[PDB]
C-alpha cells in the first residue's frame, strides 16, 4: 500500500514538474526551431535507418549471462542448507559453467567487435 | 475495489499483451511487454513471491533492452507504427481491448464466467492461505534448495547455457 | 519409449519435484498434502483405469482442494444472498461482522 | 564446424533426446525438448547459405510455438492435478494442447507446413537428423501420455498426414521434399495405431527410420539431391541402383519386405478394435507413397536417363565416403519380414 | 611452469589472480576443519518446531524436558 | 456431503493471555522451561489429531498453564520483568542483543525470588518425549478401505504355446 | 477456478494469437514468444505460490532461463536473415517454396 | 503520517541535487585551478536556484519528427525512477522496509536505462540516436558485473535486506573483506551512473550532448537532476554496502550524520574523478567489464560462496 | 614514488585475513542470536497455536450462525454443507473466514504481510 503511494508521488510530481514546464513559458513556434540538430545544417536522411550493432554476439551473450544471476542469485538461501557439500559443488559448478562459457567466448573471438 | 488488485494488475497485464501482441512495432512491443512484465511482478508479488516477480521483471529488462539495440540495429523502418499507424494495428488494439473489458464486465455482473474453463468473479483474496510460515518465506525456501535438491536440473541448466553460447557463437559466424 | 533409467539405476534425477507430498525443504506442506497423500495411497499400483473410477472420490477431494471451485462457489452463493437480502433491507449484518466486536486473542 | 564442436552439439542433440525419454517430470521434458531444439539448429546452420538460415528460422518458429503449447499443456496438468508426473493428463485441454505440441513436433498436418520446407534447405545429413532422431522424443512423451489423447484429434492428425503426406510426394522432383513427405504419411501411420498398440508404433517407428537412414544414406553416398541427379547412379555405381530399388519398393509397403511389415501389423491391430473403413483408407492412401516411390525407380533403377561426358572421369575414382552401416541398413530395411514376430520384443 | 607464470603475470595479471582466487575457492574447503562447523550449525538452526514424541516406554535418549541432560547439546557451538 | 461438525462459541471462551508480543518474547525462555508439559502436550495432540476441534481442553491447558506462569512473574517479579520487555519493546526487530543487562537483572531477580533456571543455546529446541492417557488415533486421516491390489504373477514360466501364433509363424 | 487465472490464459491466447499471425516482421513476434514466457511463467507461478508447494518454486526460475535462452537464439537467427536481406522481413524467407 | 515521511524524503533530496550542481561546479573549479560560482549568492549558494528558475521558464522545443509520447514520458519515468530508488535507503530506518531491497535497486536501475533509451530513440536526430544505443552499450558491460560482485558481498550478510547490513558491518567495515569487491563495484556505479571516465551517453567531445540533444529547458531538468539523484543515491547505497556506520537504536542520528559525511566523501570522489581522467571509448568500456572485471568477479563469487562454508562463517537469512 | 609491488599485496592480503576473521567471529555470534530467537519463537509457538486454533473455529462458528440467518429463504439449501466428501478438518480458506467481514478486515488480513512497508 504504501509503496503504491510512494511510487505514485514520485511520478505525480516528476509530470508535475513536466506540465509547468511546457504551460508555464512563452511558446514561440516555427518550423524552422523545432527541426532536427546536425550541427545547424540540415540532417541527410532520417535517423530511422539501420544502425549497424557492432556489439551484437555480445548482445545476445548478454541475455544468456544476465540468467545466471537469476541462477546464482540463491546463494545467500543455498548456503542456509543442510545438505551443503552438494550446494557448494553446484554452486561452483554454475560459476565453472559461467567461466567456460566465457573463456569459450574469449577464444574464438566473440568479445571483439565487428568491422 | 482494492481486494481486486490483483485481478486490476491482471488487466493491465492484459492490456500490456494487447498493446504488444498488436505488433505495432518492437519499440512499442518493447515498451507493451515491459508494462505487461512490471504489472506481472505485481500480480505474483502479491501471492508472496518478491523474490520471484523481481526476477521476471530484471531478466525482461535485460531481455527488453537487449531487443530494442536490436530493433533499432535490424528490425528497422523509416516511418514506425506507433500504435495507430497502420489500421490493423489499431483494429486489432481496439478488438484486443474491448473483449478484454467484455470478458471483464460479463464476470463482474455475473461473478462467474466460463471461456474454456470457468473461472470465479470474486477477488481472488479468497483464495489465500489463513497462516503464517514462521521466520522464513517459503518460495525462497523452494528456490534456495535448487542447489541442494535440485542437482540435475543444475547440470541440465547450465549445460543448456553453456551451449547456448557455443550454437548462438556457431550461428552468427556466417561461413 | 519410458527407458527408466531413474530406477534402473536407482538416482534421484527429477521424482523429488514430481510430487506435492514429496520431501519438502524444511518440511514445508502443501495446501492440499493430506489430500494428494489420500490420492496417491489409494491409487498406488492399482493401474491408471482402476484409478480412475475406484479413487474417483479422494482425485475429487484433491482437486476441490486446489482450485477451490466448490468452496467459491459456495462462497459466491453466499455473498449474493447476502447482498440481495441487503438490498431487500430484510437483513442486516451483526457487529462482529462489522468491526465493533472485541476480537479473540 | 570445428568437429569437437560438431560432437558436443550432437552429443546434446542426443542429450536432450534422452532427458524426454528418461525423465519423469513434466518440467525435464520441456528441458528436454529446448535443449534438443537449441542445440540441432547449427545443425541444420552448417553450410551458411540463405536456405539454411530460413529453414533454421522455419524450424526454430515452428519448435518454439510447439514448445509454448507443450508448456501450457503442463500448467494446465499442474493446475487439474497438482503435480508433475509424465503419466496421462488431467484434463481435456492439456490433452489437446499437448497432442498438438507433439504434431507440430512431428510435423504431422495439418501442422505438416514446415517439413518439406525445413528439409529442402538443410544437408542430407542434417535432413536424416531431422526426420529420424527428431521422431523420437514426441514419440515418447505420445507413448506416455495415451491414456489420455482424445481418439478423434489422433485419428484426424493420423489420417490427414496419411492423404496429405501421399498427395504432397507425387509433385516433387527433390529427394529432401520427397523424404519429408514420406515423413509426413509415415507419422500418420505411427501415431493411427497409437491408441490401439503403442507397440506397432513403435515397430512403424523403427522401421522407419532404418529405410529413411537407409535412403538418406545411399542418397549421400551417391551426392545426388534432385531426381535428375540420382538418375545418374546407373552410370556411375550401378549398385547403388539396386539399393534404392530394393529400399524404395520397401517403403512403398510391398511383400515379401520390411516396409511391409509395419503398415500389415498396424491394420492387424485396427481390425481386432472394430476399424475396418480407417486402415482402408489408410492402405489406399499409401498407394501415392508407393507411386512417388515407384517414379524414383522408374527414374533410377528399371531405366537408364542419358548421363553426361564428365561421368567418364568419376569412373576412376573410388568412394571414399563413410557409408556407415548401409549394407547393415539395406539389409535391415529389405530382408526382415520372416523376422516379423520380433516385434514382440518392443512390449 | 614457473617461467609461463611470470610470463602470464607479466601480461595477464588479472585472469592470474583470477584462476589463483578460483583455485583456492576450489581446494581450500576440503582442506579445512571447519566446513564440518558449517553443516553442523546449518542443522542446529531451529526453523520448525520440534515436534514431540509420544513415550512409549522406551526411549532412554530422548528427554522429557529440555532442561534434561539428554539429548543434543550445543556446547560445541558456544565454546568454538 | 455431510455437515461440517463446529463447536459453539461457548466452547471457545477461555481466559485469554491478554499480553503483548514483546512481553511473550521477554518471558519467552522461561516459559518454555516451567510450561513445558502441557505446552508439549497439546502439540503432540496437535500434530496427532491433526484437527484443532480434538485439541481445544488440552489447549486450554496452554491457556491454563501461560497465566499462572505470569502471575508468578507478577507476584515475585513485575518490575525487572516490566523494564526488561519495556527495553525489548522499543526495538524494531525486537533484539535479545541490545537488552542484556535487564535480562541479566530479570534472570538474578528470578533465580534469587522463584529458582528458575534460564534454558541454554539449544535446549528449547529439543524433541522431547510426552507421556499422555489419550488414546492414539488409529485413523488421522478419516481415511477409508484402501482398494484390493491387482494380483501378482506366480507361477514358473512355460514356454509359449505353439510358438508366437502370429498368423503363420509356427516358432 | 480463480479470477486472476482467467486474465493470466488470457493474456497466454492473446499473445498466441500475436505470434500465430505474423505482421511480415520477425522481431514483433520474437516478442510475442517472450510475452508467451511470460504468462507461462506468471500463471505457473501463481499456481505453485497458491498451493505452497514450494519446492516447484525454483520452477519458473529454470522456465524464464529457457525463456532467453531460447530468445537470444532467436536473436541469433535474427541476425542472420538480417544479413541475407537489408530487413527482417518474414516474406524474404520464401525461398523454399518450389 | 507516511505521506510526510515521502515529502521529507524527495523535496530534500530534490535540494541535495541542486547543491550538488554547485559543489560539483566549485569543486571542478577549484580542481582546474579557476573558481565555481560566486557571484549570484554568498559565494554561489544561489546559482542552484538560479539554473532552477532558467530552466523552467525556458521554451521546451518539442521537436517535429520526434514520437512525442516517448519523448515526454521518458524524463517523467528518469526523475521517477531516480526518486523511487531512495525507499529502501536505510538512513538506518529506510522509508519503505523491503525484505529484498537489493533486488530492488537492482530491478529499477534496470528499469531506469528506458529513460535514457526512450529519449534517444523518441527524439528522430542522429546524435540523440548514437548517444541511444551507447547506452545499451554500456548497460550490457555493467550489468553483467553489477550483478556477481552485489551477489558476492551479501554472500556475508546472509540476505537481500539492506538494513540487515548495518548489522552484518557492526564489528567491521566490509570493505576490509572485500576491497577488491569494493574498488570494482565502485567502477561499475561509475559505469552505471554515466559519470566520467563513463560518460559515454551525454559524450559532450563526441556527441554535442548525446541523448538529450533534442531536450531543451524544463524537460532538460529531469534528465539533469535524475542523473544527480542517481549518483547520491549511488554512494549512499556504497555507503551502506561497504562503509557500515555504528548504528545505536536509541540514537539514529548519529548513524545519520555518519554515512552522511560518508556519502558526501564518496560523492566528492566521483567529482574528483570526473575532474582529473580521461574519458573511455564505449567499446574499450565493453573489454574492461568483461575482460577484466568479469573473470576476477566470477572468482571472486568463487572465493565469497566457499568462504562462508570454509571457516563456519555463515551468515544469518533472519 | 609509493610503494612496491609486494607491499600493497601484503597490505591488501593482509586486510583480507583481518576482514574474514572478523566477519568469522560476528557471523558466529549472530548464527547463535539467531539460534536464540528461534527458540524463543518456539517456545512462543503452542500459544499462539492454541489462540490460532479458537481463533479460526471462533469466525468459523460465527460464519455458521450467520449462514442460517441469510441461507432462509433459499430452497434446498444445507448450512455448513461441507464441499469435501471426507469427514477429515480441512485448514479453511480465507473466503471462508473473512468472506462476510468489511473490505478493511479482508485487506489487513489477506495483503496485510505483503503490503507493510
Ligand atoms: C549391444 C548392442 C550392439 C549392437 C551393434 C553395435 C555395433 C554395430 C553398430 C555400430 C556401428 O556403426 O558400427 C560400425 C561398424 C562398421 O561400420 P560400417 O560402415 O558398417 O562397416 C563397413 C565395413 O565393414 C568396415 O570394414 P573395416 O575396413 O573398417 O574393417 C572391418 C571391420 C573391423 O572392425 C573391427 O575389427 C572391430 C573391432 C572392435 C569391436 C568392438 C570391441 C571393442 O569389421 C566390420 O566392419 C565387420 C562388420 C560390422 C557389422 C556392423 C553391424 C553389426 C550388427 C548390428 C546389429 C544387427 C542386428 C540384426 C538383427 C536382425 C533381426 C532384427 O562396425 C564396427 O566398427 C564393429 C562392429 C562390431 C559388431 C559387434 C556386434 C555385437 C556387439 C555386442
Ligand atoms: C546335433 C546338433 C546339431 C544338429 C544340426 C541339424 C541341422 C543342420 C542345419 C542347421 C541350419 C538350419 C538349416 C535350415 C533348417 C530348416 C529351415 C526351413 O527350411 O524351414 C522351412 C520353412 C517352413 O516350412 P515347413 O514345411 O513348415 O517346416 C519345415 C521345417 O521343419 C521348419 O522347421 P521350424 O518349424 O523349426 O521352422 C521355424 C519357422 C518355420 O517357418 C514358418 O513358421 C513359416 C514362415 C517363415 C517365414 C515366411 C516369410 C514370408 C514372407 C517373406 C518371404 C521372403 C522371400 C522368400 C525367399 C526368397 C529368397 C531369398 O521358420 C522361421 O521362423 C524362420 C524363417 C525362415 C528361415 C528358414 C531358415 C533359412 C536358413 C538359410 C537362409 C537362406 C535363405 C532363405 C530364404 C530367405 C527368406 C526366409 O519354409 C519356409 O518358410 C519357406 C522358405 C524356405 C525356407 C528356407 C530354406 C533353407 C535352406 C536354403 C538352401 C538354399 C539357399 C539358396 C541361397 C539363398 C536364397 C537366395
Ligand atoms: C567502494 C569504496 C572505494 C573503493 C576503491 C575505489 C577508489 C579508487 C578509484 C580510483 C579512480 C578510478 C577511476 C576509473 C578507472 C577505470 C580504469 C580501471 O580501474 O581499470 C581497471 C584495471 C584494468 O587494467 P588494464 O585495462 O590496464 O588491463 C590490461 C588488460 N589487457 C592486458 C587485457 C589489455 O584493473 C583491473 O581490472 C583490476 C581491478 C581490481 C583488481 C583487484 C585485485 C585484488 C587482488 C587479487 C589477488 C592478487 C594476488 C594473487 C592471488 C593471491 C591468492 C592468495
Ligand atoms: C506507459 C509506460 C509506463 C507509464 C507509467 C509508469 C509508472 C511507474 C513505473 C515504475 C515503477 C515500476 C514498479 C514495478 C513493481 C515494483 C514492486 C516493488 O517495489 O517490489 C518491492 C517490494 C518487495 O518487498 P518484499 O520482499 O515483498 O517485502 C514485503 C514482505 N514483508 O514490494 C513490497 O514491499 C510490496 C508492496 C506492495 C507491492 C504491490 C505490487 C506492485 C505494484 C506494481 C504497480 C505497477 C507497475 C507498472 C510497471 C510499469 C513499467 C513501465
Ligand atoms: C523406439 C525408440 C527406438 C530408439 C532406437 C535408437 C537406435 C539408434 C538411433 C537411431 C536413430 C537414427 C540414427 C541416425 C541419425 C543421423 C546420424 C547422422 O546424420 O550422422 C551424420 C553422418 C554424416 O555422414 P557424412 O557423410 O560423414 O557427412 C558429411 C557431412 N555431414 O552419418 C550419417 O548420416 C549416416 C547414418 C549413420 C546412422 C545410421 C545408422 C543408425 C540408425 C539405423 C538403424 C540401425 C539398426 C539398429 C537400431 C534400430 C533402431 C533405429
Ligand atoms: C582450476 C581452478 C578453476 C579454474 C576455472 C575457473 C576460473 C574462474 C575465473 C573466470 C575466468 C573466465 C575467463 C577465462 C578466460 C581464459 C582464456 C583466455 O582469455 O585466454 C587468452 C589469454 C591471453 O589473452 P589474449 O589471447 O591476449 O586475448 C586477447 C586480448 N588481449 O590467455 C591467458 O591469459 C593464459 C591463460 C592460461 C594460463 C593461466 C595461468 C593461471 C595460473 C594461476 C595460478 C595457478 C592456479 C591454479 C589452476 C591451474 C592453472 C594452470
Ligand atoms: C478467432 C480468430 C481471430 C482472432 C483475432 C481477431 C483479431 C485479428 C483478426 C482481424 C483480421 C486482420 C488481421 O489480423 O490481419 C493479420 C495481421 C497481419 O496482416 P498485415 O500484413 O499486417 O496486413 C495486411 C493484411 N490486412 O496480423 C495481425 O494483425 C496480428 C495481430 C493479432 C493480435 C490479436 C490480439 C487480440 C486477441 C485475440 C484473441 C485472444
Amino acid at each position: 500500500m504504501n509503496l503504491m503511494i510512494t511510487l505514485l508521488t514520485n511520478f505525480t510530481l516528476a509530470t508535475l514538474l513536466v506540465t509547468i514546464a511546457f504551460w508555464l513559458p512563452q511558446l514561440n513556434v516555427y518550423s524552422e526551431k523545432t527541426s532536427p540538430y546536425e550541427c545547424g545544417f540540415d540532417p541527410m536522411g532520417s535517423a530511422r535507418l539501420p544502425f549497424s550493432m557492432k556489439f551484437f554476439l555480445v548482445a545476445i551473450t548478454f541475455l544468456l549471462f544476465d540468467l545466471e544471476i537469476a541462477l546464482l542469485l540463491p546463494l545467500p538461501w543455498a548456503s542456509q542448507t543442510t545438505n551443503l557439500n552438494t550446494m557448494l559443488t553446484m554452486a561452483l559448478l554454475l560459476i565453472f559453467l559461467l567461466a567456460v562459457s566465457l573463456a569459450y567466448e574469449w577464444t574464438q573471438k566473440g568479445l571483439e567487435w565487428t568491422e | 475495489m482494492m481486494t481486486y488488485i490483483v485481478f486490476i494488475l491482471s488487466i493491465i497485464f492484459v492490456m500490456g499483451f494487447v498493446g504488444f501482441s498488436s505488433k505495432p512495432s518492437p519499440i512499442y512491443g518493447g515498451l507493451g511487454l515491459i508494462v505487461s512484465g512490471g504489472v506481472g511482478c505485481g500480480i505474483v508479488l502479491n501471492f508472496g513471491g518478491s523474490f520471484l516477480g523481481l526476477m521476471v521483471f530484471l531478466i525482461y529488462l535485460g531481455g527488453m533492452m537487449v531487443v530494442f539495440g536490436y530493433t533499432t540495429a535490424m528490425a528497422t523502418e523509416q516511418y514506425p507504427e506507433v500504435w495507430v499507424s497502420n489500421k490493423v494495428v489499431l483494429g486489432t488494439f481496439i478488438t484486443g481491448l474491448l473483449m478484454e473489458f467484455l470478458m471483464v464486465y460479463y464476470v463482474l455482473k455475473d461473478k462467474e464466467v466460463e471461456i474454456v474453463f470457468k473461472f470465479n468473479g470474486m477477488g481472488d483474496w479468497v483464495i489465500y492461505d489463513t497462516g503464517d510460515s514462521g521466520f522464513f518465506s517459503e518460495e525462497a525456501m523452494g528456490i534456495a534448495a535448487l542447489y541442494s535438491y535440485g542437482t540435475w536440473l543444475v547440470i541440465v541448466t547450465g549445460w543448456s547455457l553453456l551451449i547456448g553460447v557455443v550454437v548462438i557463437m556457431e550461428i552468427t559466424r556466417g561461413n | 519409449p519410458f527407458f527408466d533409467v531413474q530406477k534402473k539405476l536407482g538416482v534421484d534425477l527429477d521424482h523429488w519435484m514430481t510430487i506435492q507430498s514429496a520431501e519438502q525443504p524444511h518440511r514445508i506442506p502443501a495446501r492440499c498434502h493430506a489430500f494428494e497423500k489420500e490420492w496417491i495411497e489409494c491409487a498406488h499400483g492399482i493401474g491408471s483405469i482402476r484409478a480412475e473410477k475406484e479413487c474417483k472420490i479422494e482425485f475429487e477431494d484433491f482437486r476441490e482442494c486446489l482450485l477451490r471451485q466448490k468452496t467459491m462457489k459456495r462462497l459466491n452463493a453466499i455473498k449474493r444472498q447476502r447482498d440481495k437480502l441487503i438490498k431487500e433491507g430484510k437483513y442486516t449484518p451483526p457487529p462482529h461482522h462489522s468491526g465493533q466486536e472485541d476480537l479473540r486473542p | 564446424m570445428n568437429p569437437i564442436i560438431l560432437i558436443i552439439i550432437l552429443m546434446t542433440v542426443m542429450l536432450g533426446t534422452i532427458i524426454v525419454m528418461i525423465s519423469t517430470h513434466w518440467l525435464l521434458i520441456w528441458i528436454g525438448f529446448e535443449m534438443n531444439m537449441l542445440a540441432i539448429i547449427p545443425i541444420m546452420m552448417k553450410k551458411h547459405n540463405p536456405r539454411a538460415t530460413e529453414a533454421s528460422t522455419k524450424y526454430f518458429l515452428t519448435q518454439s510455438t510447439a514448445s509454448m503449447l507443450l508448456m501450457m499443456a503442463i500448467i494446465i496438468n499442474l493446475m487439474f492435478s497438482g503435480q508433475w508426473t509424465v503419466m496421462k493428463l488431467f484434463n481435456p485441454m492439456a490433452s489437446m494442447l499437448m497432442t498438438m505440441a507433439l504434431a507440430m513436433k512431428l510435423g504431422m498436418a495439418p501442422f505438416h507446413f514446415w517439413v518439406p520446407e525445413v528439409t529442402q534447405g538443410i544437408p542430407l545429413s542434417s535432413g536424416l537428423i531431422l526426420l529420424t532422431w527428431q521422431k523420437l522424443a514426441p514419440m515418447s512423451v505420445l507413448y506416455q501420455i495415451l491414456p489420455s489423447i482424445n481418439l478423434d484429434l489422433i485419428l484426424t492428425l493420423s489420417i490427414l498426414s496419411i492423404t496429405i503426406g501421399g498427395w504432397g510426394g507425387l509433385n516433387q522432383t527433390q529427394l529432401r521434399k520427397i523424404m519429408a513427405y514420406s515423413s509426413i504419411a509415415h507419422m500418420g501411420w505411427m501415431t493411427a495405431v497409437l491408441l490401439y498398440n503403442p507397440t506397432m508404433t513403435l515397430l512403424n517407428l523403427i522401421i522407419y527410420i532404418i529405410m529413411t537412414s537407409t535412403m538418406f544414406t545411399l542418397f549421400m553416398a551417391n551426392s545426388t539431391t534432385t531426381t535428375l541427379s540420382l538418375s545418374h547412379t546407373w552410370n556411375k555405381a550401378p549398385i547403388m541402383t539396386i539399393l534404392v530399388l530394393i529400399t524404395l519398393l520397401s517403403m512403398g509397403g510391398l511383400p515379401p519386405l520390411s516396409g511391409f511389415m509395419p503398415k500389415w501389423m498396424i491394420i492387424q491391430e485396427m481390425t481386432k478394435n472394430d476399424s475396418i473403413i480407417l486402415p482402408t483408407l489408410m492402405a489406399i492412401t499409401a498407394l501415392l507413397n508407393l507411386y512417388f516411390y515407384m517414379r524414383l525407380t522408374y527414374s533410377t533403377a528399371l531405366t537408364m536417363f542419358p548421363s553426361t561426358n564428365n561421368m567418364k572421369m568419376k569412373w576412376q575414382f573410388p568412394t571414399t565416403k563413410r557409408m556407415t552401416l548401409l549394407p547393415t541398413m539395406t539389409v535391415l530395411s529389405t530382408m526382415l519380414l520372416p523376422l516379423t514376430p520380433i516385434l514382440s520384443i518392443l512390449e | 611452469v614457473a617461467a609461463f607464470l611470470k610470463n602470464v603475470w607479466a601480461k595477464e595479471p588479472v585472469l592470474v589472480a583470477s584462476f589463483a582466487i578460483a583455485g583456492l575457492a576450489v581446494i581450500l574447503p576440503t582442506l579445512s576443519p571447519y566446513t564440518k562447523y558449517s553443516l553442523m550449525i546449518n542443522r542446529a538452526t531451529p526453523y520448525n518446531y520440534p515436534v514431540p514424541l509420544r513415550d512409549d516406554g522406551n526411549m532412554p535418549d530422548v528427554p522429557s524436558h529440555p532442561q534434561d541432560p539428554q539429548g543434543p547439546s550445543l556446547e560445541w557451538l558456544k565454546r568454538l | 456431503p455431510g455437515i461440517v461438525e463446529l463447536p459453539s462459541l461457548e466452547d471457545l471462551k477461555v481466559q485469554e493471555v491478554k499480553v503483548s508480543s514483546s512481553v511473550l518474547k521477554a518471558a519467552a525462555h522461561h516459559y518454555g522451561a516451567q510450561c513445558d508439559k502441557p505446552n508439549k502436550e497439546f502439540m503432540l495432540c496437535r500434530w496427532e489429531e491433526k484437527d484443532p476441534r480434538r485439541c481445544l481442553e488440552e489447549g486450554k491447558l496452554v491457556n491454563q498453564c501461560a497465566l499462572e506462569f505470569f502471575r508468578q512473574i507478577k507476584r515475585h517479579c513485575a518490575e525487572p520483568f516490566t523494564e526488561y520487555w519495556t527495553c525489548i519493546d522499543y526495538s524494531g526487530l525486537q533484539l535479545f542483543r541490545r537488552c542484556r543487562k535487564e535480562q541479566a537483572q530479570f534472570d538474578k531477580c528470578v533465580l534469587d525470588k522463584l529458582g528458575w533456571v534460564r534454558p541454554d543455546l539449544g535446549e528449547l529446541s529439543k524433541v522431547t518425549k510426552v507421556k499422555t492417557d489419550r488414546p492414539l488415533p488409529e485413523n488421522p486421516y478419516h481415511s477409508r478401505a484402501r482398494p484390493e491390489p491387482n494380483p501378482e504373477v506366480e507361477g514358473d514360466l512355460k514356454p509359449a504355446r505353439h510358438g508366437s501364433r502370429l498368423f503363420f509363424w509356427t516358432m | 477456478m480463480s479470477l486472476v487465472y482467467m486474465n493470466i490464459m488470457m493474456a497466454f491466447t492473446v499473445s498466441l494469437t500475436g505470434l500465430l499471425m505474423y505482421r511480415s516482421h520477425l522481431m514483433s513476434s520474437l516478442l510475442c514468444l517472450e510475452g508467451m514466457m511470460l504468462s507461462l511463467f506468471i500463471l505457473a507461478t501463481l499456481m505453485i505460490l497458491n498451493s505452497h508447494f514450494t519446492l516447484a518454486s525454483m520452477m519458473p526460475i529454470i522456465l524464464l532461463v529457457f525463456a532467453a535462452c531460447e530468445a537470444a537464439l532467436g536473436l541469433s537467427l535474427l541476425v542472420m536473415v538480417s544479413n541475407t536481406y537489408g530487413t527482417d522481413y518474414v516474406q524474404n524467407l520464401n525461398l523454399l517454396q518450389c | 503520517m507516511f505521506m510526510i515521511n515521502v515529502l521529507t524524503l524527495i523535496i530534500p533530496i530534490l535540494l541535495a541535487v541542486a547543491f550538488l550542481t554547485l559543489v560539483e561546479r566549485k569543486v571542478l573549479g577549484y580542481m582546474q585551478f579557476r573558481k565555481g560560482p560566486n557571484v549570484v549568492g554568498p559565494y554561489g549558494l544561489l546559482q542552484p536556484i538560479a539554473d532552477a528558475i532558467k530552466l523552467f521558464i525556458k521554451e521546451p522545443l518539442r521537436p517535429a519528427t520526434s514520437s512525442i509520447s516517448m519523448f515526454i514520458l521518458a524524463p517523467i519515468l528518469a526523475l521517477t525512477l531516480a526518486l523511487t530508488m531512495w525507499i529502501p535507503l536505510p538512513m538506518p530506518y529506510p522509508l519503505i522496509n523491503m525484505n529484498l531491497g537489493v533486488l530492488f535497486m537492482l530491478a529499477m536501475s534496470s528499469l531506469a536505462v528506458y529513460s535514457i533509451l526512450w529519449s534517444g530513440w523518441a527524439s528522430n536526430s542522429k546524435y540523440a540516436l548514437i548517444g541511444a544505443l551507447r547506452a545499451v552499450a554500456q548497460t550490457i558491460s555493467y550489468e553483467v558485473t553489477l550483478a556477481i560482485i552485489l551477489l558476492s558481498v551479501l554472500l556475508m550478510n546472509g540476505s537481500f535486506t539492506l538494513s540487515t547490513l548495518i548489522i552484518t558491518q557492526e564489528q567491521v567495515w566490509l570493505i576490509f573483506p572485500a576491497w577488491p569487491l569494493a574498488m570494482m563495484w565502485f567502477i561499475s556505479t561509475l559505469a552505471e551512473t554515466n559519470r566520467a571516465p563513463f560518460d559515454l551517453t551525454e559524450g559532450e567531445s563526441e556527441l554535442v550532448s548525446g541523448f538529450n540533444v533534442e531536450y531543451a529547458a524544463g524537460p532538460f531538468a529531469l534528465f539533469f537532476m535524475a542523473e544527480y539523484a542517481n549518483i547520491i543515491m549511488m554512494n549512499i547505497f556504497t555507503t551502506t554496502l561497504f562503509l557500515g556506520a555504528f548504528h545505536n537504536p536509541y540514537m539514529p542520528e548519529l548513524y545519520t550524520i555518519n554515512f552522511t559525511i560518508k556519502s558526501l566523501l564518496l560523492s566528492i570522489t566521483f567529482l574528483w574523478i570526473r575532474a582529473s581522467y580521461p574519458r573511455f571509448r564505449y567499446d574499450q568500456l565493453m573489454h574492461l567489464l568483461w575482460k577484466n572485471f568479469l573473470p576476477l568477479t566470477l572468482a571472486l563469487c568463487m572465493w565469497h560462496v566457499s568462504l562462508p562454508i570454509l571457516l563456519s562463517s555463515i551468515p544469518p537469512q533472519t | 614514488r609509493g610503494l612496491s609491488g609486494y607491499s600493497m599485496f601484503a597490505v591488501g592480503i593482509g586486510a583480507l585475513l583481518f576482514g574474514y576473521w572478523s566477519m568469522m567471529r560476528w557471523n558466529r555470534e549472530r548464527r547463535r542470536l539467531q539460534i536464540e530467537d528461534f527458540e524463543a519463537r518456539i517456545a512462543l509457538m503452542p500459544l499462539l497455536q492454541a489462540e490460532k486454533d479458537r481463533r479460526v473455529l471462533q469466525m468459523l462458528r460465527e460464519n455458521l450462525e450467520e449462514e442460517a440467518t441469510i441461507m432462509k429463504d433459499v430452497p434446498g439449501w444445507k448450512v455448513g454443507e461441507s464441499v469435501f466428501h471426507t469427514t477429515r478438518w480441512v485448514t479453511p480458506m480465507m473466503g471462508e473466514l473473512y468472506g462476510l467481514r468489511t473490505g478493511e478486515e479482508i485487506l489487513s488480513s489477506t495483503y496485510g504481510f505483503i503490503w507493510y512497508t
